[PDB]
């Protein structure tokens, strides 16, 4: 589906849980993808500083 | 050089064990419990 | 470019779909792939690669 | 892969066949519903001989008179396939058949129609997967000899031509059965590799196989590489933290943290004797782990009061004493226990002595080798 705002939403709180739980590696990756795809779409002040 | 002169005369483990192993003693667990009830006191 | 100089010119055209995909598989071949790897759709991806 | 054989169904057996828990009651229902859903009539059979059970008549005719009518009507397909269709339809219907065979237990004869199957059938990845039947047929019996040629078998397959998925279960597989047969090394080696890619969900959840990883590294591995594979693995920490007891097991050591190490190294031997695949070795991993915490306890003293220790390991004075002379005795730690002083003094020997004695050691062999040679040449 294209909203890609919950998109990056929902990598970001897998990101979290997955660093919560020890698993560096698969975490940053989750970010990293939630980062491409959020400098796809328009982050809000309150995204961007989640992400950040 | 077969040496006739001495005559030539379940357990298929595949792993090699030492010594210690065939001793018999309560299990590990019976004793450190054993030994914490008696310095629980 | 005359032909006596030159006798035979073979044209090297882009790969075509086969000829990607045995490209890479020739390429993939000392590569870990995991089952679920269908290189023809990987292939399908590329039109036009320069080889 | 497909979950036939059950590996769980050999282990309620093999839980059954425990002295403590032969009576238990829910494994017994857990094998019943197994044998029922699955019916395994050949099995059940056997079974019931083994563990002296009541046959259940009509039970029992049920399971018999299903699994004749299935092998009639896959038999009956075979010989469509023969007659009618082609080699392929005959490779599947042949393979079918012996995957019926092997759902019911009949090992004799599963093993005989997955050998016709591989013998009929000219694809490398079927054949992987008749060899992959036959390891986990092998498993649930526990056939060493099946065991050793099939994984011989695959390992040539795979050598010939092999995706890496086939090679990262057969990985998984070959740890299973060095944990089985007490190569601890080769297991940890082979677990550790795989526990990143972990595929092989017919063998055993993905808990399960994170705690035989960390006990085998454990039991295996020294310290820096089971602090760089093991307690900074990204994999096997996720895991853990869905398994507190593991977790705080594998923690013991690694912080020194002896007491809640030997209540841990307990329950993991009870646990490990109700295991079916650790059941043969239990004794043994706990024996070693305890000489591991032991020495890695002794690396950073010279001589340290059996007070002390004892209060560090939770245990009394007399205990550990005896336990560190039987120890000893067996040359496993590098210590003499002072009795009277009661003072434990390590003899870690320099690394030039050390050194010394392996040179002399090898030295000594190679001489050996060098006159048997020098005599069966000069004549």
């Amino acid at each position: 589906m294209d909203d890609k705002a919950l998109l990056v939403e929902v990598q970001l709180l897998e990101s979290k849980t997955y660093h919560a739980l020890s698993n560096l590696p698969k975490a940053r990756a989750a970010l990293t993808s939630a980062r491409t795809t959020a400098n796809a779409i328009y982050c809000p002040p309150k995204l961007q500083a989640t992400l950040d | 050089d077969e040496f006739e002169e001495f005559p030539a005369e379940e357990d298929a483990h595949v792993w090699e064990d030492n010594w210690d192993d065939d001793n018999v003693e309560d299990d590990f667990s019976n004793q450190l419990r054993a030994e914490l009830e008696k310095h629980g006191y | 470019l005359r032909p006596g100089r030159i006798d035979r010119k073979i044209e090297f055209p882009p790969p075509n779909e086969e000829a990607r995909l045995d490209i890479l598989k020739i390429h993939s071949r000392k590569m870990n792939l995991t089952r679920g790897i269908n290189l023809r759709k990987i292939a399908e991806l590329m039109p036009g690669a320069s080889g | 892969l497909p979950k036939n054989p059950d590996l769980r169904i050999a282990q309620l057996r093999f839980l059954l066949s425990l002295p403590e828990h032969r009576g238990d009651a829910a494994v017994r229902d857990e094998l019943m519903a197994a044998v029922r859903d699955n019916n395994m009539a050949p099995y059940y059979e056997a079974l019931c001989k083994s563990l002296d059970w009541q046959i259940d008549v009509d039970l029992l005719n049920k399971m018999k008179k299903a699994n004749e009518d299935e092998l009639k009507r896959l038999d009956e397909e075979l010989e469509d396939a023969e007659k009618n269709l082609g080699e392929s339809e005959i490779r599947d219907a042949m393979m079918a058949k012996a995957e019926y065979l092997c759902r019911i237990g009949d090992k004799e004869g599963a093993l005989t129609a997955f050998r016709k199957t591989y013998d009929k059938t000219v694809a490398l990845g079927h054949r992987l997967d008749i060899v992959f039947y036959l390891l986990r047929i092998g498993l649930f019996y526990m056939d060493n000899d099946l065991i050793t040629r099939n994984t011989e078998k695959a390992k040539s397959l795979i050598e010939e031509g092999g995706d890496w998925d086939r090679r990262n279960r057969l990985k998984v597989y070959q740890g299973l059965y060095c944990v089985a047969i007490r190569d601890f090394k080769q297991a940890a080696e082979l677990f550790l590799d795989t526990v990143s890619t972990f595929t092989s969900y017919e063998l055993m959840d993905y808990k399960t196989f994170v705690t035989y990883t960390v006990y085998v590294s454990m039991i295996a591995l020294e310290r820096p590489d089971l602090r760089e594979k093991v307690i900074k693995g990204a994999e096997i920490l996720e895991v853990l933290h869905s398994l507190p007891a593991v977790r705080q097991y594998l923690f013991s050591l690694y912080e020194c943290r002896y007491s809640v190490f030997f209540q841990s190294l307990a329950v993991v031997e009870q646990e490990m004797k109700k295991d079916w695949l650790f059941a043969p070795h239990y004794r043994y991993y706990v024996r070693e782990m305890r000489i591991h915490a032991y020495s890695q306890l002794l690396e950073s003293y010279r001589s340290l009061t059996l007070g002390y220790m004892a209060e560090a390991f939770g245990v009394g004075v007399e205990f550990i004493d005896q336990e560190l002379s039987r120890f000893i005795a067996a040359g496993r730690l590098h210590c003499k226990i002072d009795k009277v002083n009661e003072i434990v003094e390590t003899n870690r020997p320099d690394s030039k002595n050390w050194q010394y004695q392996e040179t002399i050691k090898k030295g000594d062999l190679l001489l050996n080798r060098v006159q048997k040679l020098s005599r069966v040449i000069n004549m």
